[PDB]
DNA sequence: GAATAA
DNA sequence: GAATAA
DNA sequence: GAATAA
DNA sequence: GAATAA
């Protein structure tokens, strides 16, 4: 949260870049399928998608 | 007073990102001189005022 | 149609009902406590001193 | 976690977005990202579909409008992505061993 | 009934809401159970379809989202679950012989 | 912002 | 005080 | 300040 | 009571 890092600038120069910034907790995520089991094991799916992602 | 903030339902070794450690003195010494300061004075970011010479 | 009857049912909405680990337990360390402070001693903790309190 | 919102996983991803952001990553001293959206569309749900007499399969994909892709998040649980490749890290191929979001015993997914 | 509310079917099933009630049950001297929601969620009902020609049967299954799982009651019926170890109680594997939620007769099950 | 913050 | 409490 | 912040 | 009198 509380940065303090050097940046070189050079060789003659530092930057102490020191700043603090908000807390984020990025769980994970995942694409899964219903488990299902079958006569053998689970159901297989599989998923025709188009993800969409703009930053 | 405590608040125990109590554990997640779910393992997070990485939750002790807001975790700190308390002020215990860390170190050998059998004796340890735990400090006192008495006060934190009180500075301004105010400018002056009454103050004679004109500017 | 994909219906049925029930009671105390819903559509399926998104159900997580582990908390994202946020929980408060409150309790009061009490340690109520007889005690002498003894100045008439010449042994250690028991003389003119003044007796600390190392909150 | 990781970035890729460049679309790393194939360098036959790359639109002149990642392109012009290139260039401004030469003329810029620093950046921010803003922020993030990403949107799924699911056009199928294709379950294999296998019919087993005794000592035989007959195998078929068939659509089920009933079922529904999972998007998981681990919002009770400490984990963790392996990263070794930009390929490696793919929405389709990347995934970790023994990893459910449907446990017999404690469900720790939303 | 019985409680299974800590899931013993399976050790495997305990979360820390388990383990928060042990430590609660050492330093308490009483509890009160104050309320139990139960909530049974339905991601799929699947049949097995069976194709029997003469002397030969194929299987599969295959999702009915015109069927659905009945939770019955027996409002009208004395009757008692058997229970011996933490496991022969379980959602799943638990059953008493001679048991329909549907008699050809008198169905006694809400 | 009786323990001096013009 | 769909599961019968006149 | 469905993911427990009394 | 731009030359500092809180």
């Amino acid at each position: 949260e509380i940065v303090i890092a050097t940046k070189a600038i050079g060789a003659n120069e530092s930057a102490l870049v020191t700043t603090i910034q908000d807390r984020r907790s990025y769980p994970r995520l995942m694409l899964s399928q219903p488990q299902i089991k079958d006569e053998t094991d689970t159901m297989k799916f599989k998923y025709q998608i188009r993800i969409s992602t703009e930053l | 007073e405590m608040e125990h903030h109590i554990k997640p339902d779910i393992a997070n070794p990485w939750l002790t990102r807001q975790t700190l450690p308390l002020p215990a003195l860390s170190g050998d010494g059998t004796t340890r001189y735990v400090p006192c300061v008495p006060y934190e004075t009180h500075v301004s970011q105010r400018n002056w005022n009454h103050v004679g010479e004109y500017l | 149609t994909k219906e049925g009857y029930g009671k105390h049912i819903t559509s399926m909405h998104v159900r997580n009902i582990f908390n994202q680990g946020n929980q408060v337990i409150r309790n009061i360390v009490k340690q109520q406590r007889y005690e002498l402070l003894d100045f008439t001693g010449t042994e250690a903790g028991t003389t003119n001193l003044p007796k600390i309190i190392p909150y | 976690q990781c970035i890729w919102w460049r679309g790393l996983q194939n360098a036959a991803n790359v639109n002149q977005t990642i392109n012009n952001m290139i260039a401004l990553n030469t003329i810029s001293y620093g950046v921010r990202f803003l922020k993030a959206k990403l949107c799924i569309e699911v056009y199928a749900v294709t379950r294999k579909r296998l019919i087993q007499t005794g000592a035989t399969s007959y195998y078929t994909d068939d659509f089920e409008q009933g079922q529904n892709l999972f998007i998981g998040w681990a919002d009770r649980k400490a984990e963790s992505i392996p990263i070794t490749t930009p390929a490696d890290l793919d929405e389709t191929k990347l995934t970790v061993a023994n990893t459910t979001l449907f446990d017999a015993n404690n469900d720790n997914i939303t």
